[PDB]
């Protein structure tokens, strides 16, 4: 069935503010519907239907709302909810964040048209997640390892290299080897430098045709940023559930997405959360994250790794506090071993990946993984603290021991650690890298070790 | 020497693959294009007024 | 021809900088290093610098054109501006001339009305934007962008809008970044295909 | 608290042309 | 949004090179004595030397007809350009054509002629010649 | 080895923009050949109008599928010059159909005054008495309206189904 | 009216009019897909309705079908193997019937179905004309092998009977009981109903006084817990009460979980079994499961914290001892900050409600032991478990209620510590009830604890001062005091939770390693004291060369599996390594 009848167009515009445009005389209005305006100089701008009562409808115009005015511009109501065309063709196209074409290719014709907001996926149905992506980088596999159908954001800050990281794992993701990915990519308020970066990095790979870019630059209108998201999820479920691809999805700044929200709701007058962000900014995030994972009965899946910038480099900020709240994990950028110039400057400490107990070990990829792991990170802990203690007494207060915690410090940071940009590390290397920092200490300070695995791979 | 002529022989082939694409689209739409515009016209000409659910007297 | 402020003018393609704007300073120009078509931000605390380096780069830097633009700063910091720049010169052809003749001023100085300032941003980035399409490299000195911010922080509350962060108004940081964003190298409009750029040096206040 | 109130405003002025809507009813 | 133009805006820049394309050719060779450019360029001088206005070869553009590509115009004009600034900068004497069509096969096979030291030799003589 | 990978490195960039232009080509294909059956489409409605009688059945729903989008005490229907004989008379059909439907009196004008460009294929727009809302329902109108909607199925029934799309669910 | 019409919407929020009759709580359908929707204020014959579905697409002047009961819950057979909504709805069955990976929106399916036949037992005794009254046992279903579901009389529903049907297999829309009373008559099947936000109605709650033990050293030994009792922990415990504890019955309510973490419980919990009568059964066949992902409606977010407690409560009246774990009790709150907000309420701290401590008061205080409603004499509990995962208001309101906190220590969890539980911070405010079973069952224990306690607060002083000092004006005493504290730390307080010989420490076990860890601090120091004031002085590096065996046999008593080895072989063990002790000290 189709909508068969005509659409109403209405010139009863009755206010204008920041993003949102107020019309009154809408007969039976519906929440969520999209709407079309023409300018008084014939320019069309686009938008939805925020809020309804009576015959009174509120509208936000994704373009902005400049050169609009209350006797001229007339808004053509469509009848129905935002719904995208979608097919596999995507692979291999440039969109803005409306989804408009920006490679000088046509626009989509369409496979299916599907509501951008998905459908719920019943608890019952889920797969949970086993296949390790070996992503190549030993400070994420070796202890903070990603399943096939996570989600894991990396949280950053203005000037680390947070970009690198994400194009480096996007050249180098695979499976454990005793599948290649799609990529879906969105860009919300990147500059154009960054957008530049992205694009050439899969060209400069050779591997464009097997990608779909939604690009919304700084210039770009904010509002765009609200369904930006929501049009790459959504062409990620028609690729994974319906095609039965093996998705990879990047989104690029979740911290300007968040300001787009914070424009719209303090336009709207809304009682505030923290910061200043809408009240519902948990539930609202929360519909993007969990647009992941795999499903009973199909063979693809979606990978989700968002990335923040959080300002001031406050990790209890709304917006990375909350992103930590609904995410299997987080992979921490630090500005103290940038300012070092190592690379990737991941801090092992504040790092996070839930599912990773299940991923690793026996079968999975070696036995050892997990007791390595572990002991790697208690290690570098004790150092930390070592070395934060020195600062205050000199070396001469300093045991033996404590200079052993003090050298693991320096070898970690500059062999585990340090890589460099197109460097690709197994597991096993990551592994048998770790285990010859380890072998820097006597077995009976192993403690998180069993002595089945000291036994078995510390003589080597 | 090598790279300069396989860059040529890659020109060859991808052209020869995007003229065989583009006749078999031609062929494909020819084959469909009145069957599609008789549904087409079907569903233009066939109005069927009605009134919003949600009106009442 | 007549332009409107709030509307990026168009090019052809924006490039990648390839080249460094030379500021005259020994940090900044080893240790700090800026480009034609760059973005840079200079925040600093009351009697820092930030307006001699301003002034220094407007003076020295190797630029084709600059635009120097004074919102809600001092009138003295103008005046300097006026009294020097005819008598220091630069040397072309084996004869020196005034850099008076590459430079325009934009000033709507500390009591002057608040709103204005928005107004100045946007006429000094237009008439960088303008010397760009010629095929010119530009430098934009904008000596304190937080006096701007704080003129959206009046009107927004005169307009009785919701605040963000220490009540600034959420578009804020669209305001800033969509500015920023006209920086750049650039392949401009038409057909004897030249090259030019805008560099923007904002100042910050905190 | 420059937010809590503010909200309380923008209720007092919707409650009060509620009241002198309802003397045209 | 093509390249990062509007498409009236694109489009109306292809017209532009189309046009520029044309003005540099008559100005590089007034005689037709060039054949081998007047060939490797006749996509785009079929357009020119006949009698058309903009209006029809917009429509062209936007149909597909003559080329429309602004990153292959862009290459193709400044090819002829950095050509024409030689021929016009030597302006009393003469180079002969197959020297000519030398430099112009020189200039066709090189990666990227904006940044060739090509350009920076005839930026010093613009800067004697614009004094002088 | 450095200029060798190099050389590697220019050769799958190379062929990449090939292969992107290779793409677009044969989808710029079909977006010209659904252009061109969009215009056979309106073509095809142009003869319906020339028909008179089918013309008259179109154009007597036409009119009352407008009017139960408006449900206004007073509207306005502007039409085609050349058509007004006709839509003078599906007026005069839908005004007791509305009356009956609806269960609300109607006053219904059509403008002699000014009229749908004679570019347009036929049908009419209905205004509110003030013109401040209108509902448009041209055949261009319709065709469009109509066209979009069954993108999914024009691409399957003139291209065949992707074999990839294992689910519709 | 029976039913209004919708007057505007705004997210998850509706208005409607015509709404007269309303009354605070009532569920509404909403839209021509008749989402569910609950009143929360009434303007006159307008009402404000908080929708527990997407709302996207519903259009002014849509329906409002006005149904007359509050938001409540279907009782009886078929709850055992369960995985529910928030709100109650089945999604295995919602599975199954559309035979598809989605939900529909409006999705209508009953609870309980009624398709299942089950194995109804009257109670022998009753006759026609008997009295009868709430919480009276009237039958028994054989729901499944673990558990006899009782068959109850509703609480507020009395009488006389007039049929009683006899042993047989019915459907649960099948009349089981009718009654009557002042001429009034009830007809009543194998199901109830029950508004979820009321509290199920007892005859007493009695003190607390049987531990709930854990499988973790830690929350056994330091800081115990009871059956009936309310604790807070931070959000390992969820496998191991359900696998292994005194508890009947476990509800897990997954309040606001990630995605990926509910998948892995709901795979997870099918595949755990335990041993009964000799022979072993899926733990499946005595719980029930509530799911509710970040992404689902806020409102039924809130809703299934009262779902889960109203099925405690149902298992608790057939004097059954029950266990409740909530996921997260902050994600809960998250949801009331956002409902407030929406009706443009005054917060109080950090934008939460100021309601939101009696909210939370109102849920812990559900939790208890109790003599159930009705004829036989019972009893049944509910213990409730509340994640909490941040100072802040949530924790600060739980803390005036909770008598139980588990703190969680950042230091301990980045050295890998597990369980990563602060043993200073945290505390248990059952201990006196406790201590009674404790004197009964095992006399030693109380003494341990204590003992205990004092090593980790005195060494706490210890470890601020060497900081200072560097360690070497430390009398043996202290440094005894400083090694010992570690050989709790590492050798007791800490456990891995998934070999097979600790993933449960019954109490036994947990005895019997800390009465030889105490018994070692009290002779190493006393061969210290005893040798001050003379010329061989003893010295922790001596005891060390010396008993070195019996460190190493000591910190080796962690590994005795339970399942391996039984009681007598542990104790006797520990005893032997006892008697080593005593012989290396009296070899000294
Ligand atoms: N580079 C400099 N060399 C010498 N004096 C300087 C220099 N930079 C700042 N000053 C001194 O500091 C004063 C304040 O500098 P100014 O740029 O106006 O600071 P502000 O950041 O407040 O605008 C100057 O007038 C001058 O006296
Ligand atoms: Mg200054």
């Amino acid at each position: 069935n189709y909508l068969s009848q005509p659409r109403l167009t209405y010139k009863t515009v009755s206010g204008v503010n920041g993003p949102l445009v107020i019309l009154d005389h809408v007969k039976f209005p519906r929440y969520a519907e999209i709407v079309h305006l023409t300018l008084p100089d014939g320019t069309k701008r686009s938008g939805q239907v925020l809020e309804v009562s009576g015959s009174k409808a509120v509208v936000q115009v994704f373009e902005g709302t400049s050169g609009i005015d209350a006797k001229k511009t007339s808004c053509e109501f469509t009848g129905d909810i935002l719904r995208t065309p979608v097919s596999e063709d995507m692979l291999g196209r440039v969109f803005n964040g409306s989804g408009k074409p920006i490679d000088r290719g046509p626009v989509v014709l369409a496979e299916d048209f599907l509501d951008i907001m998905g459908q719920p996926i019943n608890p019952q149905c889920r797969i949970y997640p086993e296949e390790m992506i070996q992503t190549g980088i030993s400070a994420i596999d070796g202890m903070n390892s990603i399943a096939r159908g996570q989600k894991i954001p990396i949280f950053s800050a203005a000037g680390l290299p947070h970009n690198e990281i994400a194009a480096q794992i996007c050249r180098q993701a695979g499976l454990v080897k005793k599948e290649n990915f799609a990529i879906v990519f969105a860009a919300m308020g990147v500059n154009m430098e960054t957008a530049r970066f992205f694009k050439s990095d899969f060209e400069e790979n050779g591997s464009m045709d097997n990608v779909c870019l939604f690009l919304n630059l700084a210039n770009d209108p904010t509002i765009e940023r609200i369904i930006t998201p929501r049009l790459a999820l959504t062409t990620a479920e028609f690729l994974a559930y319906q095609c039965e691809k093996h998705v990879l999805v990047i989104l690029t700044d979740m911290s300007s997405y968040a300001e787009a929200l914070r424009e719209v709701s303090a336009a709207r007058e809304e009682v505030p959360g923290r910061r200043g962000f809408p009240g519902y900014m948990y539930t609202d995030l929360a519909t993007i994250y969990e647009r992941a994972g795999r499903v009973e009965g199909r063979n693809g899946s979606i990978t989700q790794i968002p990335i923040l910038t959080m300002p001031n480099d406050d990790i209890t900020h709304p917006i990375p506090d909350l992103t930590g709240y609904i995410t299997e994990g987080q992979i921490y950028v630090d500005r103290q071993l940038h300012n070092r110039q190592i690379y990737p400057p991941i801090n092992v400490l504040p790092s996070l990946s839930r599912l990773m107990k299940s991923a690793i070990g026996e079968g999975m990829t070696r036995k050892d993984h997990a007791d390595v792991s572990n002991q790697l990170y208690a290690c570098y802990a004790i150092g930390k603290d070592v070395q934060a203690m020195k600062a205050v007494v000199g070396e001469e207060a300093l045991t033996s021991d404590d200079l052993l915690y003090l050298e693991f410090l320096q070898k970690f940071e500059k062999n585990f650690i340090t890589q460099g940009p197109y460097e690709n590390r197994t597991v096993y290397e990551t592994l048998d890298i770790g285990w010859q920092l380890l072998r820097i200490f006597p077995k009976e300070m192993l403690k998180r070790i069993p002595q089945s695995t000291l036994s078995e791979f510390y003589p080597r | 020497a090598a790279a300069l002529g396989s860059h040529g022989s890659c020109s060859s082939e991808v052209e020869k693959e995007t003229q065989e694409k583009m006749t078999i689209l031609q062929n494909y739409f020819e084959q469909n294009r009145d069957e599609v515009l008789d549904n087409l016209l079907a569903f233009v000409c066939d109005i069927r007024p009605e009134i919003h659910e949600n009106y009442r007297i | 021809q007549v332009w409107p402020v709030r509307q990026v003018r168009p090019v052809t393609e924006k490039l990648p900088a390839n080249h460094p704007l030379l500021t005259g300073q020994r940090v900044l120009d080893a240790l700090f290093p800026c480009v034609q078509g760059g973005t840079t931000a200079i925040p600093g605390a009351f009697g820092c610098g930030k307006t001699v380096i301003s002034q220094s780069l407007s003076k020295y830097s190797n630029s084709d054109v600059i635009i120097y633009v004074g919102c809600g700063e001092r009138g003295n910091e103008m005046s300097e501006v006026l009294r020097d720049f005819p008598e220091l010169t630069m040397e072309v052809d084996g004869k020196v001339e005034s850099i008076m003749k590459r430079t325009a001023l934009v000033a709507n100085t500390s009591n002057m009305p608040v709103a204005a300032r928005e107004a100045s941003i946007y006429t000094g980035i237009t008439l960088s934007e303008y010397f760009r399409d010629m095929g010119y490299h530009v430098s934009m000195m904008a000596d304190s962008t937080s006096r701007w911010a704080e003129a959206l922080r009046e009107i927004s509350g005169r307009l009785a809008e919701m605040p963000a962060d220490s009540g600034y108004p959420a578009y804020l940081g669209a305001r800033l970044a969509s500015f920023y964003e006209r920086a750049g190298r650039v392949k401009c409009l038409g057909n004897p295909e030249r090259e030019g750029s805008v560099s923007i040096v904002g100042a910050v206040s905190p | 608290f420059y937010r809590l109130k503010k909200i309380q405003e923008k209720k007092k002025i919707i409650k009060e042309k509620s009241e002198k809507d309802l003397e045209r009813r | 949004k093509m390249g990062g133009l509007t498409s009236e805006q694109y489009h109306s820049q292809v017209v532009g090179k189309i046009g520029y394309i044309a003005r540099c050719m008559q100005t590089i060779d007034p005689e037709n004595n060039l054949k081998k450019i007047r060939e490797d360029y006749q996509d785009v001088l079929i357009w020119a030397e006949k009698n058309y206005r903009f209006e029809e070869i917009l429509e062209a553009s936007k149909s597909g007809k003559c080329p429309n590509d602004l990153d292959a115009l862009s290459r193709r004009s400044l090819i002829l350009q950095e050509l024409l600034r030689l021929v016009s900068s030597i302006s009393p004497f003469k180079m002969k054509l197959d020297l000519i069509e030398s430099q112009y096969e020189k200039m066709k096979q090189h990666v990227n002629l904006w940044k060739s030291d090509y350009h920076v030799k005839l930026n010093q003589l613009n800067q004697l010649t614009d004094y002088l | 080895e450095k200029k060798e990978k190099q050389i590697e490195q220019q050769k799958k960039i190379q062929m990449s923009n090939l292969m992107n232009q290779a793409r677009l080509k044969v989808l710029r294909a079909r977006d010209d050949l659904i252009t061109d059956l969009l215009n056979e489409a309106k073509q095809r409605l142009s003869k319906v109008v020339k028909d008179t009688t089918r013309y008259q059945v179109l154009l007597d729903g036409l009119v009352l599928q407008g009017l139960y989008q408006l449900l206004e005490p007073r509207m306005i229907v502007r039409c085609r010059k050349q058509d007004f004989p006709l839509v003078k008379a599906a007026v005069q059909k839908a005004i007791p159909m509305y009356k009956i439907a609806t269960k609300k009196d109607v006053d219904v004008q059509i403008d002699l005054e000014a009229y749908l460009p004679e570019d347009i294929a036929g049908g009419v727009e209905i205004y509110n008495g003030d013109r401040k809302i209108k509902v448009s329902n041209t055949l261009e109108s319709r065709l469009d309206l109509i066209a979009q909607q069954m993108m999914p199925e024009v691409r399957g029934a003139l291209f065949g189904a992707n074999a990839n799309r294992k689910f519709l669910d | 009216s029976t039913f209004g019409y919708v007057h505007g919407v705004s997210g998850p929020v509706v208005t409607a009019c015509d709404m007269a009759g309303a009354a605070m709580y009532e569920l509404v359908r909403v839209g021509h897909s008749e989402l569910v929707g609950e009143i929360i204020r009434l303007e006159g014959d307008m009402a404000t309705i908080q929708v527990y579905e997407e709302t996207s697409g519903v259009s002014v002047g849509d329906p409002v079908l006005r149904t007359g009961k509050p938001l409540s819950v279907e009782l009886g057979p078929g709850i055992m193997g369960a995985i529910f909504d928030g709100i109650q709805r089945p999604l295995s069955d919602i599975s199954s019937q559309t035979q598809s990976i989605y939900i529909p929106r409006g999705v209508n399916v009953s609870a309980l179905s009624r398709d299942i036949k089950w194995e109804f037992i009257p109670s022998k005794n009753l006759r026609v004309g008997s009295h009868i009254t709430g919480g009276d046992i009237y039958g028994i279903v054989n729901e499944n092998s673990l558990i006899k579901h009782k068959i109850m009389l509703p609480p507020r529903s009395r009488g006389s009977v007039t049929y009683i049907a006899p042993p047989g297999n019915y459907d649960a829309s099948d009349v089981v009981l009718e009654l009557e009373f002042e001429g009034v008559k009830e007809k009543l099947s194998m199901v109830q109903v029950w508004p979820v936000r009321q509290v199920r109605p007892v005859t007493e709650k009695l003190p607390a006084n049987h531990p709930l033990l854990t499988g973790q050293r830690v929350l056994d030994a330091l800081f115990p817990c009871v059956q009936g009792g309310t604790t807070a922990i931070p959000g390992v415990i969820s496998q191991s009460l359900s696998k292994y504890s005194n508890s009947d019955v476990i509800i897990y309510v997954g309040c606001g979980e990630r995605g990926n973490e509910m998948s892995e419980v709901l795979r997870d919990f099918p595949e755990l079994t335990m041993e009964v009568d000799g022979k072993v059964e899926s733990i499946m066949k005595r719980t029930a499961l509530v799911a509710n992902t970040s992404n689902m409606p806020v409102a039924a977010r809130e809703a299934s914290i009262y779902t889960g407690i109203t099925l405690s409560e149902y298992f608790r009246d057939m004097g059954y001892h029950v266990s409740m774990m909530a996921d997260s009790t902050s994600r809960w709150a998250e949801a009331l900050r956002e409902i407030s907000g929406r009706l443009a309420e005054m917060p109080a701290d950090s934008g939460y409600p100021a309601y939101l401590g009696a909210r939370l008061a109102s849920f812990y205080e559900r939790a208890g032991r109790v003599k159930c409603l009705g004829n036989p004499e019972r009893e049944g509990s509910v213990s409730i478990v509340g994640a909490v995962s941040p100072s802040d208001p949530v924790t600060s309101a739980t803390l005036g209620i909770v008598q139980v906190f588990w703190g969680l220590d950042k230091k301990l969890a980045q050295r890998k510590h597990f369980p990563s539980v602060n043993w200073l911070i945290s505390y248990s405010k059952y201990m006196r009830a406790l201590d009674e079973y404790y004197d009964k069952h095992f006399t030693e224990f109380v003494p341990l604890r204590t003992k205990a306690k004092e090593i980790l607060q005195e060494e706490e002083d210890l470890a601020e001062i060497v900081q200072l000092v560097g360690k070497a004006s430390l009398a043996e005493t202290d440094k005894i005091t400083l090694e010992v504290a570690k050989l709790i730390k590492d050798d007791f307080l800490q456990q891995n939770g998934y070999t097979p010989y600790d993933r449960f420490c019954p109490f036994y076990k947990t005895v019997g390693m800390l009465s030889n860890m105490i018994s070692f601090y009290d002779m190493a120091r006393r061969a210290v004291e005893t040798t001050a004031q003379s010329d061989n002085k003893i010295t922790w590096s001596i005891i060390r060369e010396h008993m070195g065996e019996i460190l190493y046999k000591l910190s080796s008593m962690k590994f005795k599996d339970p399942v391996k080895d039984g009681e007598a072989k542990i104790k006797a063990d520990y005893a032997q390594l006892l008697e080593d002790m005593q012989n290396a000290f009296r070899s000294l």
